RNA sequence: GAUGCAGUGUACCCGCGGCUAGACGGAAAGACCCCGUGAACCUUUACUGCAGCUUGACACUGAACUUUGAUUGAGGUUCUAACUCUGUCCCGUGAUCCGGGACGAGGACCGUGUCUGGUGGGUAGUUUGACUGGGGCGGUCUCCUCCUAAAGAGUAACGGAGGAGUACGAAGGUGCGCUCAGCGUGGUCGGAAAUCACGCGUAGAGUAUAAAGGCAAAAGCGCGCUUAACUGCGAGACCCACAAGUCGAGCAGGUACGAAAGUAGGUCUUAGUGAUCCGGUGGUUCUGUAUGGAAGGGCCAUCGCUCAACGGAUAAAAG
RNA sequence: AUAGCACUCUGCAAACACGAAAGUGGACGUAUAGGGUGUGAUGCCUGCCCGGUGCUGGAAGGUUAAUUGAUGGGGUUAGCGUAAGCGAAGCUCUUGAUCGAAGCCCCAGUAAACGGCGCCUAAGGUAGCGAAAUUCCUUGUCGGG
RNA sequence: GAACCCACUGUCGUUGAAAAGCCAGGGGAUGACUUGUGGAUAGGGGUGAAAGGCUAAUCAAGCCUGGUGAUAGCUGGUUCUCCCCGAAAGCUAUUUAGGUAGCGCCUCGGACGAAUACCAUAGGGGGUAGAGCACUGUUUCGGCACCGAUGCAAACUCCGAAUACCUAUGAGUACUAUCCGGGAGACAGACUGCGGGUGCUAACGUCCGUAGUCAAGAG
RNA sequence: UAUAAUGGGUCAGCGACUUAUAUUCAGUAGCGAGGUUAACCGUAUAGGGGAGCCGUAGAGAAAUCGAGUCUUAAUAGGGCG
């Protein structure tokens, strides 16, 4: 006989770019994500595809805020 | 050579533009600092083409602004740009 | 299935979109406001 | 013998100062379902790709 | 699968007659099997062309008398002068060929040249994919989601398990407003399960579609007005052998909604697709072979058949 | 292969074969003869099917190649007008009205033509034979040796 | 049934007396018979009582010469000496799978200079090992679809490391890192340890990730 | 691969990266913002022959302009220099 399985899609390359203390310049992206996984604080933009970029030059930082335990992700001046 | 192992080839997956202009091939340019080698005050194409820096069968040149020139020019029936025509003028040439 | 479609300028400039409709729910053409960059400024385009 | 160059790939690259320039491809038929960003940003010419640029001159040896 | 390597046993040096257990013994670059984008010959309702056969238009091709149909061409009956005779006679000529003359039988037919439709394995040139626990048969060939995948990215098998080749002028934009689903009590022909009132716990509801990641300022649900499902751009980043793909602040012009700050360059996102050559359409202060035009070409926008063996041998093809 | 048998073609400048043609064999023959095809002395014989393909005849009903060229559109050129922006012959580029045979479609016959012989089709094996040069299960069952 | 013409069985021979024979048997032998001499048919042609037979020891297309040095991604071979460096058997695409092309890996030249690496310190995300039942599914025992206890999971998760990875500062030790250009080879890998799919928790089996060795390395 | 995988019985002699043209890079020499002739003439490696080629300026499909140019309504912004 024969299996009816073996597809799978190609790679998309998900995950994050700039980690906690690096340094940004305006425009640079942060994290790719299929969802919210991160949420946009202070300084950070959000795209149609939920990807998060830095809109100001500075550092980048991680946090936990909120009601919901929302992780955000922010950039400082 | 751009046999690429059979994948079409990059000169063959991208498309083909322009066109070819007949009079350029028969327009000339002539850089300012050339016409020293011209002999005698008078520039013009049939100088030119005796000083041998524009092709016999050119049927007009343009001067354009490279170089430096430290005589007086008269020139005729050729075309100047800005800057060709304001060195001519401060070397003492003249237009027509 | 959904048939290509275009729509004209009405100031005559010749500009046009393209778009995609169906038919059986849409018996009838379409009129829209759009921009037109020949004369810079909002005028209708119908279909064709 | 002269070499020869070959036309195909003289009617696709033209000669810039310190390159070879081009057009990109997906211009032709289907252009509806594109997005107006595709169409605006990959109407134009680009550079030869240096991957390539050895290619290009075997290909065109008098340009 | 060892006379030649390790351990160990045996064996003084050399002929002659006989034997074929071994020296993967000699002999022929395996014919069996697979491969090469090799060859040959054969078959056909594989592709493509030609000979042959067949249809009609024009030319060789003429005269007279006549009929009928939608000025016109379609016929009927005669004639001889083109033309046919592998029919008789005479001459070159003592010649079954050939030529000339006379007659006879036919005759504008037959047949020949150019063009043209059909037929055409008679003949000729070719084609007939790849993966594959050998080949064949079967299955598969492009894109999306999860696992394998070893807590960044990436990661194979004819490994496990499912979707795609669309839909929407609202299912888009904006302003304003509202929360699901499930249980417990009472009521009409309505009860396991219709609509309505209150109370309990709680996102298990929903999100056009497969799954994952997400969704309260709800990304879920309703109404009013509208077309930003705009034009010209674009600092800076992601991803990638190339060809390609993806995110985006910000500037100018014309808008929609809102009192206003303001939001909008299509839809919660990730699949819904096809390079190049040739051809069609609209615009074009580009070019256009002596000159002024035009034809053709270039530039901007766009469309169609095909390439699913889905980076697409020549858009034509089996045994 | 064979004598015998059957189908089919050939009216003579025969059909058919060779050749590029001229011409040659067929044949110095003439349907009781010549070519092609199948079967295969002789005895008894030779069932059904024309649906498909092929061949033969008829029909003139639809389709159209060359040829032919009614219209329609485009380019250039004349001439009036301060001013509209107009548009004639000629030359020339395109379009395809009509006419225009076959082939094809249709009807009928033909199986000693190819071929077929299980509720459905064109019809579903007459004589005869049979584990038989044809039987997989098979060393089928019984009798003789 | 002799001559003559054939070739049914067996023995011998197979570097033979012989590139098709000898010996003992065998068939036809007045016929569609056998035979001498001379002549006709020439290669996609001829001839064939039909075997793809014969056509000068050659036939599913004779022989000689010419195109001609045909093409072959295939196999073989490739000749004196010394010094320095030194790979790969991967990814992507391909009528592609034992070929080729781009990138990755080697060598040489030029422009630059710590901008590089090891370790320490500081910041940062995670969802694997383990563990667990709070979602999904499944499992057993008791009391009224529910409750108590009990167990399981690659495609379950209330939780959750060690390592690995990114950035910043620094001592010490090392000519490191980067760019441009000239020349390549290579794209059949093997065993072993660890984490895994497949197989039978089989294979000197097969397919990935990761480290060492061989490949190309003696003692 | 000792392999029981291939080739060689032995010796002597013969036997395989070349030639022409074009182009790219590197070394070396002349001249230098310039360098250089081809055919051809020339009792001829001399001398003559400047037609032609490369360099000296890009941008744009092109007209065209020119240290700028293309795109655009834009002396915005961007690309190539």
């Amino acid at each position: 006989g024969s299996t009816k399985n073996g597809r799978d899609s190609n790679p998309k390359m998900l995950g994050v770019k700039v980690y906690g203390g690096q340094t940004v310049t305006a425009g640079n992206i942060i994290v790719r994500q299929r969802g919210t996984e991160f949420h946009a604080g202070a300084n950070v933009g959000m795209g149609r595809d939920h990807t998060l970029f830095a809109t100001a030059d500075g550092v980048v930082k991680f946090e936990v805020k909120g009601q919901f335990g929302r992780r955000y992700v922010k950039v400082e001046t | 050579p751009g046999f690429e192992g059979g994948q079409t080839a990059i000169y063959r997956r991208l498309p083909k533009f322009g066109f070819t202009s007949q009079i350029a091939l028969k327009t000339a340019e002539v850089r300012l600092s050339e016409l020293s080698k011209v002999e005698g005050d008078i520039v013009s194409l049939e100088t030119l083409k005796a000083a041998n820096v524009v092709r016999r069968d050119q049927i007009r040149a343009r001067i354009v602004l490279s170089g430096e020139i430290t005589r007086a020019f008269t020139v005729q029936g050729v075309a100047l740009t800005k800057g060709a025509k304001a060195a001519i003028e401060a070397a003492g040439g003249k237009v027509e | 299935m959904r048939d290509k479609i275009r729509l004209v300028s009405s100031a005559g400039t010749g500009y046009f979109y393209t778009t995609t409709k169906n038919k059986r729910t849409m018996p009838e053409k379409m009129e829209i406001k759009k921009f037109d960059p020949k004369i810079r400024q909002h005028v209708i385009f119908k279909e064709a | 013998a002269k070499l020869k160059t070959r036309r195909g790939a003289a009617k696709r690259f033209k000669a810039t100062a310190n390159g070879f320039k081009r057009k990109q491809a997906f211009k032709r038929h289907i252009l509806t379902k594109k997005s107006a960003k595709r169409i605006r940003q990959l109407r134009g010419c680009v550079m030869v790709h240096v991957s390539d640029v050895a290619s290009v001159r075997r290909m065109c040896p008098y340009i």
